[PDB]
């Protein structure tokens, strides 16, 4: 409540400008320009409905004196008409600008302009003479064919498309590109329509041979989009062709994944699978460029926030579902993981892909006690014949859900004599590039509290500030994630937990770090099968009330 | 110059204007070390649109599969400066792709400075050189008592610039040239290379020796990969890192999916089980606790019995079923694939529901009926 007509009275001049351009777009050029803007001359017209709406015909002159030739341009252009509900809009305001009783013959005029306008749409024959005059004849009104002839028509440029690729080098009728331009302009006006399909998958896998590309972005960004909303749902096939010649669409996939991680849906890693796998993504990541620009991407979220936990949650949702997407389909000729991952060890990863819930759960800190030792090797040993540096080789174990998360929960199972092995790997998670110096005291920091920790579990149940003393620094995050970990594995836990989140939840931040932390435990506990259902059932009921304080 | 007046004479010498009015130039064209003659005839207006051009035989085989190229420059270049511009772009061009013909090497230096820096080589090691004298290539023994060529191009001006080096060894090979260097300083650089790898040769060697290799066949020395079939119908693919050879590898597994499980499983077990003395098999045989098999079946070990386009079995219920007529191919094929090869290249020609044309990996006749 602040303009009212202003904004839409410029646009109004903006776009009634850029119809008198257009005019039915039956050129190249203001095609493509069509094709950019109607998204834009969409919510225009949402805008232009809510005003025509709240109030009647004839009777205001807001814009009523040039609507009819903006509602007439728009309309006999069909690259308007073939946009999502750009038509039933239109509708909307005409159905407004109607009068029931015309009393001056101009609203009587504008009635029957306007059921010409609808016929022309609706009812119209600009189409062949020749198939008119047969059906109607034959005794068929257009209504009742045109979507077998439509199919039709497609299926004929779908196979014939097809042709054109298989005449690799043929000294044939070479399909000239001109047409396959002028159809990719057509299935982006409706990509959303549903006798199209065919047509788009034989466009999107028959390249062919030409140095160049031949279709627009325009194209490649609109079916990025319908694919992203899920309103089109194509065949797999297709879409790896897809990201494989429009380097952008693959760029700009990942980005509507990270708004996911990031706005909507923080720390529902069940949603988050689901978003993985109805993707296509692990499936596109088989082959050795598309991952190597998704881990990329990755990459500099993982530098821009200094490691948020959240990011690194989406990150072992990834590999998970790459892992068992390249295990599939990759019996004979899959790319070995020096070609995947190429900056560390093919020895280490090989370790890491092997699966926690096909080991047993007593056997996990032989695993990781190993792990650690030869990453001490990798980093600390950073010689010729090595890694680049230590980043490459966390940026490794990150990957790897499991892992990274489980040497808590086992230095708490064996907080007598804690091995130095994992304290290392521990530290190097919470915090990589130290000097062994910072290392050696992180790891003695950690030791001197699972002293007190250890003191206090087989104690009583106890209070919080004996725990929150221990707690008062750049080790924070190391020490505040290891001791949730103490109180969801301790059974003196259940009954002080509030009492110590309350003071920790300093910050929003700290509880939506947290929030994060348990969705997680949670999630690889319920994925690996392994449980005590006191953990459970709290983690569940401390996610439910923390969910609300933020 | 800006103007073609200038611009012309800088850039064409040695073109004459025999007319006052300048419409006939005459006399050669300059292009790599290398003048040629040319005969280019204007009408009675400065017009490309029609011109007379004709060449020497010694250049219209030089402008071979271009002479519609330079048809379509003479009709679409506006002047005739920026027409010999494209024309001598285009010669360089030729000569260039043609490099095997167009030496006059400086023999002073060349042919007899290649005898003395071989004779300081000594004269055992050369095996090959191509009679252009381009090509040589000579052999190294390793401690191993194992051979490895070399491959150098030379250039015009072998001691100036850097002999192009090709050779096996997986890792990329490095040698420091100068202008002082030799053929002596390049063979100790590749000397160095081989005793650098010659773990990865030796796991390798043991490997080939002790086991069932299957998937290369007299394998070369730049592999790196070495697909075990063990017992039968069940095979390990071993790819290993020539630095850290030794170090376990990334290892994988084809064949039945009830009998790859525990193998899977085993490995995931004892893999914190490998150690870097013993050799590769000493810690593969006491990591998955078995034995391989010492060549199973060493005749039909395993034909590819795969469709030589997809490299898959059953595609679509299709077997690798369509053959070639030839005993040294006898390649399957399935019948999309190789459709749809034979219908994309321009040697194959198609009867009514036949395809006569060649077989991928051989190029002899082969028929397919749809
Ligand atoms: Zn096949
Ligand atoms: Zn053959």
């Amino acid at each position: 409540m602040a303009q009212d007509s202003v904004d839409l009275s410029c646009d109004y001049q903006f776009w009634m400008q850029k119809l008198s351009v257009w005019d039915q777009a039956s050129t190249l050029e203001t095609q493509q320009d069509t094709c950019l803007h109607v998204a834009q001359f969409q919510e225009f017209l949402r805008k232009m409905y809510e005003a025509l709406k709240e109030m009647d015909s004839n009777t205001v002159i807001e814009r009523f004196p040039t609507i009819g030739q903006l509602l007439a341009k728009a309309c006999w252009n069909p690259f308007i008409l073939a946009y999502d509900e750009s038509q039933k809009i239109l509708i909307w305001c005409l159905c407004c600008l109607i009068n029931k009783e015309p009393q001056n013959s101009g609203q009587s005029k504008l009635n029957s302009w306007i059921q010409g306008v609808l016929s022309h749409i609706l009812s119209a024959l600009r189409f062949d003479k020749e198939v008119a005059l047969f059906t109607q004849g034959l005794g068929y009104a257009p209504i009742d064919y045109y979507p077998g002839l439509l199919k039709n028509m497609v299926l004929s440029l779908a196979s014939e498309l097809r042709e054109n690729h298989l005449n690799g080098f043929n000294t044939q009728r070479r399909m000239a590109p001109e047409r396959v331009a002028s159809l990719s302009r057509v299935c982006v006006p409706l990509i959303t329509l549903t006798d199209v399909d065919p047509l788009v998958e034989a466009l999107l896998i028959c390249h062919g041979r030409e140095p160049q590309e031949i279709l627009q972005p325009e194209f490649f960004e609109a079916v990025n989009e319908a694919i992203l909303l899920k309103k089109i749902s194509l065949p797999m096939s297709a879409v790896v062709c897809l990201w494989l010649r429009h380097l952008p669409s693959l760029e700009k996939a990942m980005l509507h994944l990270f708004e996911k991680l990031i706005s909507s849906e923080r720390n529902c890693l069940r949603r988050i699978e689901c978003f993985i796998k109805d993707s296509s993504l692990p499936q596109a990541a088989c082959h050795p460029a598309i991952f190597r620009v998704v881990d990329e991407m990755f990459r500099c979220a993982l530098l821009e926030t200094d490691g948020a936990l959240e990011i690194i949650a989406t990150i072992q949702v990834f590999t998970q579902c790459f892992v068992e997407a390249l295990e599939k389909a990759s019996k004979q000729l899959r790319f070995a993981l020096k070609t995947y991952f190429p900056y560390t060890s093919p020895s280490l990863a090989m370790v890491l892909l092997q699966d926690p819930q096909d080991i047993p759960r007593g056997h996990w800190l032989q695993t990781l006690k190993h792990i650690s030792e030869l990453l001490r090797e990798a980093v600390e040993d950073q010689t010729h014949g090595s890694c680049g540096g230590p980043f490459e080789s966390w940026f490794l174990f990150i990957h790897f859900g499991g892992w990274a998360e489980m040497v808590a929960e086992q230095l708490l199972m064996s907080a007598a004599e804690p091995p130095t092995a994992l304290l290392w790997l521990l530290a190097f998670y919470y915090g990589p590039r130290d000097g062994r110096q910072q290392r050696a005291q992180t790891m003695v920091q950690v030791k001197a509290v699972l002293g007190h920790l250890l003191a206090m579990s087989r104690s009583s149940s106890l209070s919080a500030q004996d725990l929150q003393t221990v707690a008062g620094a750049p080790a924070q995050q190391l020490i505040r994630h290891l001791l949730l970990n103490f109180l969801l594995w301790a059974p003196g836990g259940h009954t002080i937990a509030w009492d110590v989140i309350t003071l920790m939840a300093h910050t929003a931040e700290i509880t939506h770090e947290i929030i994060g932390f348990l969705d997680q435990t949670l999630y690889r506990w319920n994925r690996l099968g392994i449980e005590s259902p006191r953990s459970e059932k709290l983690a569940r009921e401390l996610l439910k009330e923390l969910r609300t304080q933020v | 110059m800006a103007v073609t007046e200038a611009s012309l004479l800088r850039q064409c010498p040695l073109l004459l204007p025999q007319n006052r009015s300048k419409t006939v130039y005459e006399g050669f064209i300059s292009a790599q070390g290398r003048d040629f003659h040319l005969r280019i005839v204007l009408p009675e207006d400065l017009q490309l649109k029609n011109a007379r051009l004709l060449c020497s035989w010694q250049l219209r085989t030089i402008l071979s599969g271009y002479h519609r190229i330079v048809q379509q420059r003479m009709q679409h270049s506006p002047d005739l400066m920026s027409f010999m511009m494209e024309l001598k772009m285009l010669l360089e061009v030729a000569l260039k792709n043609r490099q095997e013909l167009y030496a006059l090497p400086p023999p002073p230096q060349f042919y007899s400075s290649l005898i003395e820096e071989i004779g300081t080589l000594g004269w055992d090691k050369l095996v090959y050189a191509d009679t252009c004298f381009s090509t040589i290539k000579l052999k190294a023994e390793d401690a191993s008592g194992r051979e490895h060529l070399i491959t150098l191009k030379l250039k015009a001006k072998y001691p100036a610039e850097s002999p192009d080096y090709f050779v096996d060894f997986p890792v990329p090979f490095c040698a420091s040239w100068t202008p002082q260097s030799s053929l002596i300083s390049i063979y100790s650089q590749f000397l160095a290379a081989i005793e650098s790898l010659k773990a990865f040769w030796d796991v390798m060697d043991e490997i080939d020796e002790k086991t069932w290799v299957l998937e290369p066949e007299k394998p070369p020395r730049s592999a790196t990969a070495r697909r075990i079939a063990l017992g039968n119908n069940v095979s390990i693919n071993i790819e290993v890192d020539p630095r850290h050879p030794t170090m376990l590898p990334e290892c994988f597994f084809l064949g039945a999916d009830h009998v790859v499980k525990p193998l899977g499983i085993k490995l995931s077990r004892n893999i914190h089980l490998w150690d870097p003395e013993n050799s590769v098999l000493q810690n593969l045989k006491d990591v998955l606790e078995i034995d391989f098999p010492a060549r199973a079946i060493l005749e039909k070990s395993d034909f590819t019995m795969d469709c030589g386009i997809c490299y898959a079995y059953q595609l679509d219920g299709t077997i690798p079923d369509q053959v070639c007529d030839n005993s040294q191919c006898g390649q399957p094929f399935h019948q999309i694939c190789l459709y749809e090869w034979l219908r994309g290249l321009l040697t194959s020609r198609q009867s009514f529901n036949i395809i006569f044309g060649e077989c991928p990996y051989c190029s002899k006749p082969i028929t397919l009926k749809m």
